[PDB]
């Protein structure tokens, strides 16, 4: 799945490999939803924007963060 | 491709016939007895340095001409007509015309 | 031609009257695939290929979709989606000589089966065993071709048959080969049946305001159905709508 | 007769009308041989160097010039008298397209000169081939050669298909950005084998005293048709995850969100074959070359087991009149294992 | 099946002899044509074969370099030319038919039809 | 600008002879060169031309396959190797400096001639 802000904002995307290990796929963040690549994981918690799964959301803040 | 010109000519005019020779550049060289040939006319009517203004020429239709005005005894030589045949990449010479 | 080296004649930009062939008494085989023989004169094709060769009587059945055998496999292969007609006739009076006609060859051995309309005319020695032949025939090293050796006294299955295969090309392109079907006057602003260079349907024809490019023959809507055509005689662009209808 | 004589970005060039169907105000997804977006295009240019290039699955060709140096192309395989080759040459009034058993020069060209230095009368020496025997196809039409000229050459389904576009540009060292679709120029009903090609150049003698080549690939494109049926944009669906999203959603714009666009699958790197380690061959010959066969009412049944069965020996034999397989392909038999075989 | 050979020949040492064999009653190119020599008081010796479809040949080491085999399918005839004849080449030369090597039941291993021998004296 | 031929002489039919020409007074490597022969009592007959870089060699139909024209720019010299000479090849052989022909892409006429060397077969 491809995580993106609208193309009206940015052409940056992050890619989630659902239920895939980040060691198998080939900003690399391993979640319970899968391996999320292209998003910068931060400790700061925000309101959910683009839902990833298992409590993880992503948003465009510029770059995509998780 | 071949050129056709008379064995000899007694203003002297040496003719060189061919098939639509107008489309080909005609060059002329003069060979005196016991001597190597030398370029007299090239590209139809142009002269190299050292050649008298007496030497002129033309190229039209199916014939080309070397015209030598005020002919001198020193001109008693064999004049050859030649062209480049781009169809076979050969230099084509005529028989050669002797002046007297 | 020999079946291993069959001839291909490309037919285009002409009027094809197939009823002359179909209604002939001179052919023993006339089998059409993907098309009815009695509808051929109503159809248009982008191209027609006429493939000709000689095989023996028993092998005529191999000239069909989904067939196997030395001819189907190594000489002349038709596709399973073949659209066309296979026409054959006995040529014993032409292609047989006393003592044998050894001019007509076929491929007997090959490393693999031919693809549809593949033509293989090589004579490389066939390796039947594991040992390389190095161009020298012998044990487990075969010459790939063989002759029919047609003779006038052969049984029917061993008599020569001349085969012509007409493959019909149906691409999304201008049709160049059409039947003898005559044209009529163009009628607009009415509910009519129509046939534009093989493209049939029912609807109302009107002058189009669509900006067709010189190469475009017809248009389609978001439903991917024809909604405009270029008239094959006037090059006029016509819009197509269905004849008025609705629930009652 | 015969006379002996860098990469750039493709951006979004090399897109052509995939068919002859008019469409308007619609996004159409098509799979065809296209030049991939942002691909590696080889840039070709005292010295002379005009190499023979591979054709592969199709070629994107472009040149920028006002001197009309590019005049034509040679397409074929051996490019000699052994096989049929396609020759395309443009002159002042017509384009000549021929397919013959040409014997091409190592350095084919048109030698351009001014006839007796008459600058108002240009002539050329045609020095492309030494022979042109057994011509099977010939076509003559109108000629199509700052000014950027683009071509797409496809060899498919019995046709050699040429697409072209002619536009002015403001750059020389590279291809322009922006989008312009190439329109079909001619469909040639030739049907020949093409693996290699080279460009035919017009060379003034004084030159010896550029063009771009890309390759087409089987790609999925989303093409945007405007109200006048012109292709004004396109998405290369395999370029990146965003383009993939755009194609998935059938749109050139994507809203904020998460989209499922494809499936990830690890591909196998090896093929592992494990068969029983036996060498004894199955006694088929003993069945086929028996001195006596049974009557059909009292047919014989031979049970074959625990052996290696080579069926290609039987199938590739010239000695059988019938060999019909059911429930199995005769050419796949050597790849199969059975619990038993009854003859 | 018939195999008809040419009549007897008388040659000198160093001369060449060409023996023909006209075949009929079968597909000429479907079989190999072999030549077998029989010197007076001796047994049969295989010389070689030709395959009419390809004009491919194979010769016995004894004759290799001296014997040339050819054929002409238009008249279903095979030829064997033995050059540089020696006195010990006096023999009856037979043509014989055998299956090609691709024959499933090994019909190539034997000669099923023979022509009448052609005597060559040297 | 001068050209000097050498290597002439008398040979029998079937045998070969190599001729050479020394060039001076100009930059040899910038000009193409010709060989021309003249049989006694006859006019001029062209033999061969070679380009200045030695890349292109053209021959008259009557000598093609027998005569080879070559140049050595380093030594400022021109060579003609004549194989399988016949009685018909008796002639005076000249070397000459080529001049561009305006009616052809790469055609030549002849500007400077050497004195020539006699070859008798
Ligand atoms: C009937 O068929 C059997 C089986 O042979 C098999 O089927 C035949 C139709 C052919 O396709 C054969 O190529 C195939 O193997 C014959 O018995 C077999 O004959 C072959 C050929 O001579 C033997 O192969 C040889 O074996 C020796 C070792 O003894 C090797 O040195 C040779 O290089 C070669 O491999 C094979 O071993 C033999 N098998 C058995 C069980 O006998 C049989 O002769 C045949 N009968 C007739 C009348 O044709
Ligand atoms: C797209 O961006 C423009 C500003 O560039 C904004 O005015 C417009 O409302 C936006 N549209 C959407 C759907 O976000
Ligand atoms: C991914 O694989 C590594 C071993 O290479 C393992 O340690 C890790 O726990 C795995 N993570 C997931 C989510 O499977
Ligand atoms: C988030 O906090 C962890 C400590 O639990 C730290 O290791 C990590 O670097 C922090 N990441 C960021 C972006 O601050
Ligand atoms: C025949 O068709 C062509 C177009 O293909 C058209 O230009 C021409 O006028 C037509 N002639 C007649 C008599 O209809
Ligand atoms: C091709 O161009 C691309 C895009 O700039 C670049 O990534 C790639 O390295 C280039 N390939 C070569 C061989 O230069
Ligand atoms: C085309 O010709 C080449 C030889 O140059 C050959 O290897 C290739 O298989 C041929 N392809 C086809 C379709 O004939
Ligand atoms: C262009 O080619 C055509 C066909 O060969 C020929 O008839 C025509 O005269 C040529 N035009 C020029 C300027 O050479
Ligand atoms: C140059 O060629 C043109 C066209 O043939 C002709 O009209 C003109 O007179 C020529 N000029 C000269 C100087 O030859
Ligand atoms: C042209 O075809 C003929 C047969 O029609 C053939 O004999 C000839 O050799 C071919 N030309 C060449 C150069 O192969
Ligand atoms: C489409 O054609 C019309 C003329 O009917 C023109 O005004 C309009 O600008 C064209 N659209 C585009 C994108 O060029
Ligand atoms: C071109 O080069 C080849 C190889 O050296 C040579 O055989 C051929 O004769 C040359 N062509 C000319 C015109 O010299």
């Amino acid at each position: 799945s491809v995580i993106t802000p609208g193309t009206n904002t940015s052409n940056q995307v992050a890619v989630l490999y659902q239920d895939v290990n980040c060691t198998e796929v080939p900003n690399v963040f391993q979640t319970r939803a899968g391996c999320l690549i292209g998003a910068e994981h931060v400790n700061n918690s925000y309101e959910c924007d683009i839902p990833i799964g298992a409590g993880i959301c992503a948003s465009y803040q510029q770059s995509i963060i998780a | 491709y071949e050129l056709t010109q008379p064995p000899s000519v007694s203003t002297a005019r040496i003719t060189c016939g061919g098939n639509n020779i107008e489309r080909k550049s005609v060059h002329w060289c003069q060979q005196k007895p016991g001597q190597a040939p030398a370029l007299v006319v090239y590209d139809d009517s142009d002269r190299p340095s050292g050649i008298p203004e007496r030497f002129s020429g033309s190229n039209s239709g199916n014939t080309a001409t070397l015209t030598i005005s005020r002919v001198e005894a020193g001109d008693e030589a064999d004049y050859y007509c030649q062209v480049w045949d781009s169809g076979s990449d050969q230099v084509i010479f005529g028989g050669g015309t002797k002046l007297t | 031609a020999s079946v291993y080296a069959w001839n291909r004649k490309r037919i285009s930009n002409c009027v094809a009257d197939y009823s002359v062939l179909y209604n002939s008494a001179s052919f023993s085989t006339f089998k059409c695939y993907g098309v009815s023989p009695t509808k051929l004169n109503d159809l248009c094709f982008t191209n027609v290929y006429a493939d000709s060769f000689v095989i023996r009587g028993d092998e005529v059945r191999q000239i069909a979709p989904g067939q196997t055998g030395k001819i189907a496999d190594y000489n002349y292969k038709l596709p399973d989606d073949f659209t066309g007609c296979v026409i054959a006739w006995n040529s014993n009076n032409l292609d047989s000589k006393v003592g044998g006609n050894y001019n007509y060859l076929y491929r007997l051995f090959r490393k693999s089966n031919l693809k549809p309309f593949e033509r293989d005319i090589s004579t490389e020695i066939y390796q039947a065993g594991s040992t390389p032949c190095n161009g020298v025939e012998g044990f487990n090293c075969y010459f790939p071709l063989q002759s029919y050796g047609f003779q006038p006294t052969n049984g029917v299955g061993y008599q020569p048959y001349r085969v012509v295969v007409l493959s019909f090309e149906l691409l999304h392109a201008p049709a160049t080969v059409c039947g003898p079907k005559k044209s009529t006057n163009l009628v607009k602003n009415k509910c009519v049946n129509f046939n534009f260079n093989g493209l049939t349907g029912t609807g109302v024809l009107t002058e189009s305001n669509k900006k067709f490019l010189p190469f475009q023959q017809f248009g389609r809507d978001i439903a991917d159905t024809t909604d405009a055509v270029r008239d094959p005689q006037t090059l006029e662009i016509l819009d197509i709508t269905p004849c008025s209808f609705g629930g009652v | 007769q015969c006379v002996n004589l860098a990469y750039t970005n493709s951006f979004t060039r090399g897109v052509y009308y995939p068919d002859k169907v008019f469409r308007s105000s619609v996004l159409h997804s098509t799979q065809d041989l296209f030049l991939p977006f942002f691909s590696n295009v080889t840039w070709f240019h005292k010295r002379f160097d005009n190499p023979v290039l591979p054709f592969n699955d199709g070629v994107y060709f472009a040149s920028t010039e006002k001197s009309n140096i590019i005049r034509g192309w040679i397409f074929g395989t051996t490019l000699d008298s052994k096989t049929q080759s396609l020759l395309i040459v443009n002159n002042a009034t017509n384009v000549v397209i021929k397919v013959c058993e040409f014997q091409f020069c190592n350095d084919p060209f048109l030698g351009v000169y001014y006839h007796k230095n008459n600058k108002s009368w240009m002539e050329s020496e045609f020095r492309v081939y030494s022979s042109a025997n057994n011509c099977t196809f010939e076509y003559v039409s109108q000629p199509f050669l700052k000014n950027l000229r683009e071509f797409v050459f496809k060899n498919i389904d019995g046709y050699f298909k040429i697409y072209s576009k002619h536009t002015p540009i403001n750059l020389v060292r590279d291809l322009p950005q922006g989008f312009s679709a190439l329109e079909p120029l001619v469909d040639l009903p030739i049907g020949i084998n093409i693996t290699r090609f080279q460009t035919l150049l017009a060379l003034h003698r004084s030159y010896l005293t550029a063009y771009y080549v890309g390759y087409l690939q089987p790609r999925t494109f989303l093409l945007k048709y405007n109200e006048n049926g012109t292709i004004t944009d396109a998405v290369d669906c395999a370029l990146d995850p965003l383009s993939e999203t755009k194609c998935t959603l059938k749109s050139f714009t994507v809203e904020k969100g998460i989209y499922q666009t494809s499936n990830f699958r690890v591909q196998p790197t090896e093929s592992i074959v494990r068969f029983p380690n036996i060498t004894n061959l199955c006694p088929f010959g003993e069945v086929f070359n028996a001195t006596r066969f049974a009557s059909v009412y009292a047919w014989n049944r031979k049970r074959i087991s625990n052996c290696v069965a080579d069926y290609s020996v039987l199938y590739n034999s010239a000695s059988f009149s019938t060999f019909k397989c059911y429930g199995v392909s005769p050419t796949k038999l050597n790849d199969l294992c059975f619990t038993n075989v009854y003859a | 099946v018939q195999l008809v050979q040419s009549g007897a020949e008388v040659k000198k040492p160093g001369a060449s002899v060409k023996v023909s064999c006209k075949a009929s009653g079968y597909t000429f190119t479907g079989y190999y044509m072999h030549w077998v020599r029989q010197a007076p008081g001796q047994g049969l010796e295989w010389m070689g074969w030709i395959n009419p479809i390809s004009s491919g040949t194979s010769y016995a080491q004894t004759f290799q370099g001296r014997v040339t085999m050819t054929s002409d399918t238009s008249i279903t005839t095979a030829y064997m030319e033995l050059s540089r004849l020696r006195s010990d080449d006096t023999a009856v030369y037979y043509c014989a038919r055998a299956a090609p090597f691709y024959d499933f039941w090994s019909g190539y291993s034997y000669f099923d039809y023979w022509g009448q021998g052609t005597l060559v004296t040297v | 600008v001068q050209l000097v031929e050498s290597g002439g002489g008398v040979v029998q039919p079937g045998r070969s002879l190599r001729l050479s020409c020394a060039a001076s007074g100009f930059t040899f490597s910038n000009y193409g060169m010709h060989w021309v022969r003249q049989a006694p009592g006859k006019g001029l007959e062209w033999v061969a031309v070679i380009w200045y870089d030695g890349s292109n060699k053209f021959y008259a139909d009557s000598v093609k396959g027998r005569f080879t024209i070559s140049r050595d720019n380093s030594k400022n010299s021109l060579y003609l190797q004549m194989n399988s000479l016949r009685a018909e090849d008796t002639a005076v052989y000249f070397c000459a400096r080529a001049f561009p022909d305006s009616s052809s892409w790469s055609g030549f006429t002849i500007d400077y001639w050497g004195q020539g060397t006699l070859v008798t077969v």
